[PDB]
């Protein structure tokens, strides 16, 4: 399963949640920050490394982060 | 019942410079100008992608029309400058006289910083670079005798070019087809067919009846080039045309009376090559325009335009329906009418095969004359041809799979032939990867079973004619029989279309033109390493067009596009999945498999056709050593790229020298490539960003931000690379090598 | 001479290497015509090619054994013996037209930075304002000089951007 | 690779008693590719022969074995890892239609090498084909001038 | 669902893989390992035979060929017994379990060997 | 809103078949069915490759991996403006039923959902990598 980490620098923009491929981030309520939400990465186990969440984040430097790490049949995105 | 008709739109844009001065005008992204090096790449590489920057078929389409207008002026000006460098800077006049002495050229050098040396002793009094192109032969053929006519075509040829860079603004800014004119590809086929063709090749049949016949017959017996009868005078007076053939006696009136067979003098069926000059009669020749011509203007009244008779290809499409394929080649008549893509997918995949016949058909029956015994043209235009093919053909795979992400539709197309395709693509892979692995096995690993076998003291274990034979029988079948042809099967035919079949050889000015080509166990070989390149670079291209929407690992892949780079590291990593990176990969197996083709020629050819003709017989440039050598890998390393790289790298402090400095710079581009496509940008952005440092220090940083090119751009840059300097150097080595020997 | 070698006036094999070269123009020049186009080409080539090696040994050029000139780098030997021109002033005449254009293209970099688009002003060259710079940079190594002393020539360390560390 | 080859040549000049050879020719870089690289390989690529073979076959065998390594290696390099995967993808299709074969199955579930993995073994094929290349000839080039 | 083709789905093509060996079910996985492994060992001497480093010589070719046919037969039988003890280590067929492979595996060898002697024996 | 209970017996679209479909691990490990309601029928593409018409009313399909289905859904939203759920399906016949997770597509925020690996600092106040060294497992300095 690979580690994706949210930073306290989010603004809540929801692109990373809208670009996820596999709907392991969502927004969730927060007050640090003018939006009043955050990303949150609650189903990492289906996360499979694309990277498309960075992309979309607009932030300097990101505020969300994807360490790959250990691999398996959902985090290779294998259908056999 | 939309009738078929003229439709244009008056002064649809104006003609201004205001647009000049302000690039990236056309995509809305570009249109704000500059802020990275980025930006200026990606201005020329989406300049010509119409598709992209309007959604709008009809702007689209006319700017693709007057594009094309564009193309046919600049070949103007380069057909131009090859008649006036003739007339010009060439040796023709001296060639007609001694063709077989006189080495054909047409280019000079300046004397600056001792280049002067690349103006070689060509014959005739002349200095200059030898040409391997061709054009003499041409000229020749056309009937040209003097420098004037040389020059009045050059004259001609800008004319058109300013013609043609007229009609592309005249029909951009001024009166613009609108779309439904595109669209009429009914009447389209029929101009194309009886008009372009059909009428094309009549009017040539007339050229060569009354022009190149008549100088050709006079040329080839010896008449002196500036006694022969003018052009004009041969069209005015029929009493000198009779003399030459005295069907002209009797006027067109055979011709109207069907007693076609008067014209027998001059509309033959001989076959064969021309004992004088070793290319094809001329009679022959004029027959076979005379035949194509009535073909294709029977063939332009085919199609339904405005007069009820004739086809409509909807209809014949949506009838040829079968059980085993659904619904058929329903939907493809609404694909092919409205999607560019898809009609230069088809066209660039038929007219580049179309160029590799033409290499094939011309070395094997050489159109013109004297063009035989230049080995060094025969080399050339067979290479030439030959890549002008694979690349057209590598294009068809790019551009299927652009229209399979752009303008496919899956509404329209619902259990058609195309869409049963799609369902079946594991299928059709799967199986085309296997046969890909079993002819590699089995073609290359006959060579690696034959080059352990000689190393370890086994000659009688390798496949050779002297032990295990590989014998091409049904190529060998084929050979006799077209031999046998006019025997029985084409019994009004004087002589086999070509003299590989077998037969006699046929000799000009003491060097073989022509002769029979055996077919032995190395040839059984190589071919199959010929099926084998091949089959893997289709296995690519059709892998990208099959799977440039969706696969097992990306299942959205149209979304991203055409050409991306990747689709990030998960999942594995997914670089190179795009359909474009197909055309990246796909190009260097063409590059590959081309290139064993053009050295099986350019050995087949030195060894067992090409040489001396003597008193006790042949002897060949190689000395007919293709047979026993070419079954291992280390005969093509020493005997052909070894030993005739001997040519190119002894060339300097002579006139070929220039081949041999381009043989080195061409490795150096090759070379030079691997630093792109074996890299990544990751490396040079980081780099870029130490050497921002050391200008923003000095007050000497650039307002355009650097930036280490795309990804995309690395892979495009080390291809096109990799291509220029391994094709430069085979270049170089073949020009050098038969020039000299040749 | 200087390392062995020897001055190519008196070399043996320079000679001969001249030799070499007229013989085989020579050669071509014999299956043409006194005055035909191809022979008077070559009667040019060779005059140059006399030209050539005259030059060189009155030059007072060094040749070794292979009878080829070779240059003296170092300048305590090139001006020692007279052989400055090889390396030696030619060395000072690139640097001066090196920093030539680039003090040059320097200026024109700071003049559009106070425009307001200077993107614009780089891919659409500002050809009044280059002419004027590519005249006053026959001045360069005065201004360049005085901007180093008076400092104005390198960025702060603090207004530069660089990696975390 | 540059200091070795001028190491080489040097040398063989030396060897020789022609050091005029290395001194004139060296200083452009035809002279390198005729007098060097091709001139020293007439003997190598002669090893085995249509004719017969000697003492050298093994060197001119291991000369064409290092090419070959070195030249896989490019394969790794040049073409990267998405385009494998998805070849893979049809070959598991295949494996399980196919009958009296699906009888029999993997453990590991195939995939295409990493990212990073083809790059090593890019790097491999291209070092082993490197070294192997350049010893046979060295070896064979000095060895069967002199030895 | 999968795509439908007569190759795929026939009644003529179903019967014939029904009757082979490896799909008849109900017999002994001993038995049929030296079904399977006869049709093998007996073909697999052909190859050798005509085509191996001693296939001129008169009367050692046979030999030569056959010897190397029952190598093969033995090294494809340790293949089939290191398959079994990878994939079965913890269904409606005993073939596919660790005691069904391991008899079908010494059945090969058995049927295999055999094979390769009957053949020499049909030359001589 | 209460976690939807799949239904087996829903009608499945008008579709041809392909070799693009489910292979032996749907038998062995998991796989995924996606249903939606459907106004009109219509013709959309499938992620495996090919058309297929979607009946009018329920729809069910049945796809390998989870991106496959969570693609199909983007498609329906963004084009037909529909409102697919997935779910997960086991072997042994378990049904796990997500996205909607509970019940609101995660793109809009919703109360009740309790934020999950969140740092409360920037990517640049993260530990020096020896300072999570012999820790057990090779760990990045974000995770602790
Ligand atoms: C066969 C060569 C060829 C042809 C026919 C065209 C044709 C065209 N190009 Mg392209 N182009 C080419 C090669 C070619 N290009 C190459 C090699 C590059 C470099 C990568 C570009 C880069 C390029 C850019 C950046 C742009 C075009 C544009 C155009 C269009 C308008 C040109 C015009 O008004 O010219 C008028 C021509 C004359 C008046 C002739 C006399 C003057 C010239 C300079 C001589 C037209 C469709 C422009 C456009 O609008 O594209 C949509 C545009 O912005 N081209
Ligand atoms: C495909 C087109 C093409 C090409 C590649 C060339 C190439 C060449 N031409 Mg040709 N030429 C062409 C078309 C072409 N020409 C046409 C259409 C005409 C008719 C107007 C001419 C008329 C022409 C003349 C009159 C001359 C050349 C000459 C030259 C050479 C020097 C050009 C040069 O540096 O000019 C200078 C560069 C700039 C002005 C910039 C060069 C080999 C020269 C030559 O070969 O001299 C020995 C020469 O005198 N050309
Ligand atoms: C002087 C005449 C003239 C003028 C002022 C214009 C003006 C305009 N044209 Mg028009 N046009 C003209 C002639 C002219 N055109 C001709 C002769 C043709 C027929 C080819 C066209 C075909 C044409 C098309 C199809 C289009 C325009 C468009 C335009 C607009 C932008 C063009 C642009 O940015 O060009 C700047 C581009 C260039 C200077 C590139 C010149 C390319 C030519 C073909 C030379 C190619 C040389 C070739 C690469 C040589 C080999 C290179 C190698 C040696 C390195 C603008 C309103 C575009 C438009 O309206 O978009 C909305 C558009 O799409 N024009
Ligand atoms: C008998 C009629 C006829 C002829 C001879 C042609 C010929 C040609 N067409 Mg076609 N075309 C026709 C009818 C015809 N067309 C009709 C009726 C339509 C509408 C359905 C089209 C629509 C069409 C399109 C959309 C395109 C062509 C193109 C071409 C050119 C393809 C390249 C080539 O082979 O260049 C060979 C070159 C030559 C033979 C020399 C130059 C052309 C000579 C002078 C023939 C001119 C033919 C012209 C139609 C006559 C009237 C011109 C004017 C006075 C009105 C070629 C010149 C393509 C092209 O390149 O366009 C620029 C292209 O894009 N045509
Ligand atoms: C397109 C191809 C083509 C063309 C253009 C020609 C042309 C010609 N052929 Mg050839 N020919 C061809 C193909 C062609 N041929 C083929 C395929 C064959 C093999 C079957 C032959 C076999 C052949 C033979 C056997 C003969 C010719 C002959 C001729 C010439 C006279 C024909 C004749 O009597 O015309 C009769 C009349 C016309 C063609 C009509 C002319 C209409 C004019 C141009 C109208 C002008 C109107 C205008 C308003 C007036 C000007 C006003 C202005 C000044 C103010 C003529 C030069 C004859 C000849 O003399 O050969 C040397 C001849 O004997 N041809
Ligand atoms: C009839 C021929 C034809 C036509 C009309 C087109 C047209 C098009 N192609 Mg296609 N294509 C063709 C043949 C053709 N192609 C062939 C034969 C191939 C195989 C190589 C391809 C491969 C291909 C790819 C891979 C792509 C296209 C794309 C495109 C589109 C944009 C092209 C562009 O902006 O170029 C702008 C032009 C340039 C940037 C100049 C390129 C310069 C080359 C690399 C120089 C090579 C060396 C030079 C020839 C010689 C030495 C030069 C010297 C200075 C050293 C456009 C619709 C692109 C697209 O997006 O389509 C939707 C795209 O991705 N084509
Ligand atoms: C010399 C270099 C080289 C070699 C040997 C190969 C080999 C192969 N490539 Mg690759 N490729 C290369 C360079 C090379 N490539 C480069 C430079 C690129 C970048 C452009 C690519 C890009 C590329 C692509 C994109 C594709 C291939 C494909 C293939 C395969 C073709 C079909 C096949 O299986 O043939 C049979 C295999 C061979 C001929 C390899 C050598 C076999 C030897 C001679 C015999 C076997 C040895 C024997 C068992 C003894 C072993 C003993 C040992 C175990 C102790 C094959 C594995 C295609 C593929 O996978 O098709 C299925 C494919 O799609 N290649
Ligand atoms: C790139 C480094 C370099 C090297 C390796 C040499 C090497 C040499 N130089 Mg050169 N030189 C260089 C750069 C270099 N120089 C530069 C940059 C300049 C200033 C533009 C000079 C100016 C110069 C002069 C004026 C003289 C030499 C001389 C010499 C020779 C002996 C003294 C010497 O310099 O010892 C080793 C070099 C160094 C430690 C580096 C600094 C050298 C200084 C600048 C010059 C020392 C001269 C020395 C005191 C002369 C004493 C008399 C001598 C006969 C023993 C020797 C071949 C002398 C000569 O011609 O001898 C035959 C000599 O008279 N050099
Ligand atoms: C040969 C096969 C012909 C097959 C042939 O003619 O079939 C004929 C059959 C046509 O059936 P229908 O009569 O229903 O077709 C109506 C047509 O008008 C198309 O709509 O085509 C198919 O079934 C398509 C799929 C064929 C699948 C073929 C698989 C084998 C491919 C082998 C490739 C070998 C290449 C050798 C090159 C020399
Ligand atoms: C589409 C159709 C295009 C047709 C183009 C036709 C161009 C014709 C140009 C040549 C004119 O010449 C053409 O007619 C002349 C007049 O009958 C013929 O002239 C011939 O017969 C005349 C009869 O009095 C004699 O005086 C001439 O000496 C004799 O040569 C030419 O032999 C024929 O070639
Ligand atoms: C070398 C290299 C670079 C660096 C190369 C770059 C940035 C291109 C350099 C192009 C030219 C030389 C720079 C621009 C020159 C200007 C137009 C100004 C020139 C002015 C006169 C001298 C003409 C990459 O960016 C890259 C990216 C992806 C994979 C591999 C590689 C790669 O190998």
């Amino acid at each position: 399963a690979h580690i994706v980490k949210i930073y306290d620098t989010c603004i809540g923009c929801t692109q990373c949640v809208r670009a996820c491929p596999l709907d392991v981030l969502e927004m969730v309520p927060w007050d640090g920050c003018k939006a009043s939400q955050m990303a949150s990465a609650p189903r990492t186990e289906d996360c499979v490394g694309c990277k498309r969440c960075e992309t979309a984040c607009p932030t300097d430097f990101l505020s969300v982060r994807v360490y790959l790490g250990s691999e398996s049949t959902r985090s290779m995105g294998l259908s056999y | 019942a939309k009738k078929v008709k003229i439709a244009v739109d008056r002064n649809p844009v104006e003609t201004s410079f205001e647009k000049w001065a302000k690039p990236g005008h056309f995509s809305r992204t570009l249109s704000k100008g500059p802020n990275t090096t980025t930006w200026i790449w990606n201005l020329h590489a989406d300049a010509h992608d119409f598709d992209s920057h309007t959604s709008d078929l009809e702007e689209i389409s006319r700017k693709v029309f007057s594009a094309h207008f564009g193309q046919l002026g600049i070949i103007f000006i380069w057909l131009s400058g090859m008649y006036f460098h003739g007339a010009r800077f060439s040796n023709y006049e001296a060639w007609l006289s001694d063709p077989t002495h006189i080495k054909p050229s047409a280019q000079v050098v300046w004397p600056i910083v001792g280049q002067e040396i690349l103006n070689g002793d060509v014959g005739g009094g002349f200095q200059g670079i030898q040409i391997t192109s061709g054009f003499f032969q041409l000229w020749r053929a056309s009937g040209i005798t003097s420098e004037l006519q040389l020059y009045t075509t050059a004259i001609g040829g800008l004319v058109m070019a300013a013609a043609m860079f007229f009609a592309g603004w005249f029909h951009y800014h001024k009166a613009a087809p609108k779309l439904e004119w595109f669209q009429n590809v009914e009447s389209m086929l029929n101009h194309h067919l009886g008009g372009l063709l059909g009428l094309g090749s009549l009017a040539w049949a007339g050229h060569q009846i009354h022009v190149s016949l008549p100088v050709n017959k006079l040329l080839d017996a010896g008449v002196d080039p500036k006694e022969i009868p003018l052009p004009h005078d041969l069209l005015l007076n029929r009493a000198i045309m009779a003399d030459l053939y005295p069907s002209f006696a009797k006027g067109i009136a055979p011709f109207f009376t069907l007693n076609w067979s008067e014209y027998s003098d001059f509309l033959t069926f001989k076959g064969g090559l021309n004992p004088v000059t070793g290319g094809l009669w001329l009679s022959d020749t004029a027959h076979h325009h005379v035949a194509i011509a009535v073909l294709f203007l029977v063939a332009g009244h085919m199609y339904r335009t405005n007069w009820g008779i004739g086809h409509s290809m909807k209809e014949i499409l949506e009838a040829h329906r079968g059980p085993f394929t659904g619904e058929g080649h329903v939907g493809l008549y609404e694909i092919l009418t409205t999607s560019w893509h898809a009609q230069l997918a088809i066209n660039l995949a038929l007219f580049g095969s179309l160029s590799i016949i033409v290499a094939h058909h011309m070395y094997a029956m050489p159109p013109y004359p004297y063009l035989a015994t230049d080995y060094g043209t025969q080399l050339s235009l067979f290479t030439h041809h030959t890549w002008i093919g694979g690349f057209c053909i590598v294009g068809a795979g790019a551009h299927a799979a652009i229209f399979m992400v752009r303008d496919y539709d899956p509404t329209n197309n619902y259990n058609n032939l195309l869409d049963r395709v799609i369902r079946h693509r594991d299928a059709i892979i799967s199986h085309l990867n296997w046969v890909c692995i079993f002819l590699g096995f089995h073609s290359f690993g006959l060579y690696i079973h034959n080059d352990t076998m000689s190393a370890l003291g086994r000659p009688q274990d390798m496949f050779s004619d002297t032990a295990i034979q590989l014998q091409p029988v049904f190529a060998q079948w084929i050979q006799n029989t077209h031999f046998l042809a006019p025997q029985l099967t084409a019994p009004n035919a004087l002589a086999a279309t070509s003299l590989t079949w077998g037969g006699d050889l046929v000799a000009v000015g003491g060097k073989v033109a022509m002769m029979p080509i055996s077919l032995g166990t190395s040839d059984f070989m190589v071919h199959h390493i010929h099926a084998f390149t091949i089959h893997v670079t289709v296995l690519i291209l059709l892998k990208g067009v099959l799977f440039a929407r969706s696969s097992r690992l990306i299942p959205d892949k149209a979304n991203l596009g055409f050409r991306f780079p990747c689709d990030g590291p998960g999942r594995g990593g997914t670089c190179q999945v795009s359909a474009w990176d197909h055309v990246f990969l796909g190009l260097f197996w063409m590059y590959n498999s081309l290139s064993i083709v053009i050295f099986h020629f350019s050995w087949k050819m030195q060894s067992d056709v090409w040489g001396t003709v003597t008193a006790s017989g042949v002897s060949h440039i190689t000395g007919g050593n293709f047979a026993q050598s070419a079954n291992t890998i280390n005969g093509w390393l020493r005997d052909f790229l070894w030993a005739q790289s001997s040519q190119v790298i002894q060339s300097y402090g002579s006139a070929l020298s220039a081949y041999g400095l381009i043989f080195l710079g061409a490795h150096f581009v090759w070379a030079f490539s691997l630093m792109f496509l074996f890299s990544g940008r990751g490396y040079w952005q980081e780099l870029i960003e130490s050497i921002v440092w050391a200008h923003n220090k000095l007050k000497v940083a650039p307002a355009i931000q650097p930036r280490a090119l795309s990804i995309t751009q690395g892979r495009a840059v080390g291809v096109a690379h990799y291509l220029l300097g391994g094709i430069a150097t085979t270049w170089s080595f073949f020009l050098a090598r038969i020039i000299s020997v040749g | 001479d200087i390392a062995g070698l020897t001055p190519c006036s008196e070399s043996k094999a320079y000679a001969k290497l001249e030799k070499k070269e007229l013989k085989t123009l020579e050669k071509r020049l014999k299956q043409y015509e006194a005055d035909s186009a191809p022979a008077v080409a070559l009667k040019a080539t060779m005059e140059r090619t006399k030209a050539r090696f005259a030059n060189y040994a009155k030059a007072g050029l060094l040749c070794g054994n292979d009878g080829l000139p070779h240059l003296i780098a170092d300048p305590g030997l090139a001006l020692k013996y007279g052989h400055a021109g090889e390396v030696f002033i030619p060395t000072f005449g690139f640097l001066y037209v090196a920093g030539y254009i680039g003090y040059v293209g320097r200026q024109y970099l700071i003049a559009v930075k106070g425009e307001a688009k200077p993107t614009d002003k780089e891919i659409i060259i500002d050809v009044p304002l280059a002419t004027k710079l590519a005249w006053q940079g026959a001045g360069w190594p005065l201004a360049a000089v005085q901007e180093l002393q008076r400092g104005t020539l390198l960025e702060k360390e603090e207004n530069i951007t660089v990696s975390p560390r | 690779g540059w200091v070795t080859f001028y190491w080489h040549w040097k040398h063989l000049t030396l060897w020789q008693g022609n050091v005029a050879q290395f001194d004139e020719s060296s200083t452009y870089l035809m002279g390198w590719l005729r007098d060097y690289l091709w001139l020293n390989s007439s003997q190598l690529i002669n090893g085995y022969n249509p004719f017969g073979m000697n003492s050298l076959s093994v060197w001119a065998w291991t000369f064409l074995f290092g090419h070959l390594i070195y030249a896989t290696g490019f394969m790794f390099l040049i073409s990267w890892r998405g385009y494998w995967q998805e070849l893979i993808e049809t070959l598991v299709w295949a494996h399980e239609k196919t009958p009296l074969a699906n009888l029999v199955y993997w453990k590991d579930k195939p995939v295409a090498l990493s990212i990073v993995q083809a790059r090593l073994v890019g790097l491999a094929h291209f070092s082993v084909g490197y070294i192997f290349t350049y010893a046979a000839f060295l070896i064979a080039s000095t060895s069967g001038r002199f030895g | 669902g999968m795509l439908e083709t007569p190759v795929t789905s026939a009644p003529i093509v179903a019967t014939y893989l029904s009757n082979l060996p490896a799909y008849r079910t109900g017999v002994a996985p001993v038995l049929r390992g030296v079904e399977i492994g006869l049709a093998h060992g007996f073909l697999l001497a052909g190859p050798f035979i005509k085509l191996g480093p001693l296939r001129n010589v008169p009367e050692t070719a046979e030999i030569a060929g056959s010897l190397s046919a029952a190598g093969l037969v033995l090294i494809l039988a340790l293949c089939l017994s290191i398959y079994g003890s990878a994939q079965f280590q913890s269904a409606r067929d005993p073939l596919f379990s660790a005691d069904g492979w391991s008899e079908f595996a010494a059945g090969f060898l058995v049927g295999g060997e055999a094979g390769v002697a009957w053949a020499y024996v049909c030359t001589q | 809103w209460t976690v939807p209970t799949l239904n087996p017996d829903t009608p499945s679209p008008i579709f041809g078949g392909s070799t693009g479909g489910l292979l032996r691990k749907a038998q062995t490990e998991e796989f995924y069915v996606i249903t939606w309601e459907a106004k009109k029928e219509q013709i959309f593409e499938m992620p495996t490759g090919g058309a297929a018409i979607m009946r009018q009313g329920p729809n069910l399909l049945k796809f390998g991996k989870k991106e496959q289905c969570l693609a199909l859904t983007t498609q329906l939203r963004n084009k037909f403006k529909l409102t697919p759920c997935f779910y997960r399906v086991f072997p042994d016949g378990k049904v796990q039923y997500l996205h909607p997770a509970d019940g609101v597509y995660p793109e809009k925020v919703n109360a009740g959902r309790v934020g999950a690996n969140q740092n409360m600092r920037r990517i640049g106040q993260n530990v020096n990598p020896i300072k999570v060294k012999f820790s057990g497992r090779m760990m990045s300095p974000a995770e602790i």
